[PDB]
């Protein structure tokens, strides 16, 4: 049970140099072990397959090194089609541990999300529940935060978020906490407040409606 | 080519096995030991066991020794893993894939490439449902903001997917499908798709088109202010 | 309109400077126990094609030497 540890936890750049990654083993492996391509809800794909050597119609610029406890993966001339979840895995040893994720971003510029916070329905009133859901729209990084706020009163575990994946258009990100409470408790208040703290926020930006508002 | 065909996405509440295809295609078999990997979504790989082709050599991993069984079916090159007790762990892509053999006649392999393109495994006690569509799509004149998005609220549906279109997918703009993420309350996952308009497309109602087939359930939606 | 706490009598109230004559019904006085306020009300009946119109209650209350236009739309 060798563990497997990934140096970059993730990875964003906007598309260009050498995006060289790495992987550590937490003993010999010596060569042996490969390099993964799992993209988004797809099969992994092999890239390399002993720590170097360039598997099988790999295009032009993917090497890596190794040999034998902390091994290297370079992306060295990006092509931005390439975004996607690498993983060393060893394997001569059992069982054969993978690594731990390396989730290759992009890295335009910090933006902040448009933060629109949504009304249950009536028709949510009438199945007598009540969900709020707070929108983040078209930011970056993901690096977030949501504060619901029911007649302003922190509250968290009634609440679910949803986070977008990256776009291939503008790079960016969507978020949605759904504040999802009983009709009761939605009935108890009406200052139903998200604050949101973004890096591209200057602030904690609170969006806030009224019970019966909009 | 080197090819796998895996088969095929099914659920089970807690119960019995899921017992998948691996037909492998291509290439000969009794050369190539054939492995199984799990990965939940959103996490890690876990390989869980792999088979000599002949000689079946079983090799599970841990933590499920036990629960696991692996069988060969050589006349037709598929393989088999089945899984024993079946539990909410076991939310996860399975994927099956070859190591190689580790005889003596059998060429060196060490990097999983016939790789099978994986299967939907989630284990799940909730029952099939279509979705509550709990929307707001407005005419863009909440308060006071220009650009004013909207969004429905894909609620309450098993199994996976929705599929959901702004107005038969007209609207394809601002599109941002939420996946699913899934509740602790019924394992009934939450998704929503959201675009953003503009104040000036106030005389325009949006449809969300969420049609959960799995259910066999077809949703359209609107919604307009409130005087 | 809802002419609320004013002291002593009267106010004047008058529909967009008196303007709208049709359908004012001048509620009298009715004495607040409160404050010994009185309290008033003239209203109007208009019809839902006159939704571009706004009607000023014009409540002028001399005695006290105090003037109040208003006017209250719909919520989006």
């Amino acid at each position: 049970e060798i563990v497997m540890t990934q140096s970059p936890a993730t990875l964003s750049l906007s598309p260009g140099e050498r995006a060289t990654l790495s992987c550590r083993a937490s003993q010999s492996v010596s060569s042996y072990l490969a390099w993964y391509q799992q993209k988004p809800g797809q099969a992994p794909r092999l890239l390399i397959y002993d720590a170097s050597n360039r598997a099988t119609g790999i295009p032009a610029r993917f090497s890596g090194s190794g040999s034998g406890t902390d091994f290297t993966l370079t992306i060295s001339s990006l092509e931005p089609e390439d975004f996607a979840v690498y993983y060393c895995q060893q394997h001569s040893l059992l069982p054969r541990t993978f690594g731990g994720g390396t989730k290759v971003e992009i890295k335009r510029t910090v933006a902040a999300p448009s933060v629109f916070i949504f009304p249950p329905s009536d028709e949510q009133l009438k199945s007598g529940t009540a969900s709020v859901v707070c929108l983040l729209n078209n930011f970056y990084p993901r690096e977030a935060k949501v504060q619901w706020k029911v007649d302003n009163a922190l509250q968290s575990g009634n609440s679910q978020e949803s986070v977008t994946e990256q776009d291939s258009k503008d790079s960016t990100y969507s978020l949605s906490s759904t504040l999802t409470l009983s009709k009761a408790d939605y009935e108890k208040h009406k200052v139903y407040a998200c604050e949101v703290t973004h890096q591209g926020l200057s602030s904690p930006v609170t969006k806030s409606f009224n019970r019966g508002e909009c | 080519e080197v090819q796998l065909v895996q088969s095929g996405a099914e659920v089970k509440k807690p119960g019995a096995s899921v017992k998948v295809s691996c037909k492998a295609s291509g290439y000969t078999f009794f050369k190539y030991g054939i492995s199984w990997v799990r990965q939940a979504p959103g996490q890690g790989l876990e390989w869980m066991g792999s088979i000599s082709p002949y000689t079946g050599e079983t090799h599970y991993a841990q933590k499920l020794q036990g629960r696991v069984t692996m069988t060969t079916d050589t006349s037709t090159s598929t393989a088999y893993m089945e899984l024993r007790s079946l539990r909410s762990d076991d939310t996860a892509v399975y994927y099956c894939a070859r190591e190689g053999a580790y005889g003596y006649r059998s060429p060196y392999q060490n990097w999983f490439d016939p790789w099978g393109q994986g299967t939907l495994v989630t284990v799940s006690s909730a029952s099939t449902k279509g979705p509550s569509v709990f929307p707001l799509a407005p005419c863009s004149r909440s308060t006071s903001e220009s650009t004013a998005a909207l969004g429905c609220l894909v609620k309450d549906y098993f199994p996976e997917p929705v599929t959901v279109s702004w107005n038969s997918g007209a609207l394809t703009s601002g599109v941002h499908t939420f996946p699913a993420v899934l509740q602790s309350s019924g394992l009934y996952s939450l998704s929503s798709v959201v675009t953003v308009p503009s104040s000036s497309l106030g005389t325009k109602t949006y449809t969300c088109n969420v049609d959960h087939k799995p259910s066999n359930t077809k949703v359209d939606k609107r919604v307009e202010s409130k005087y």
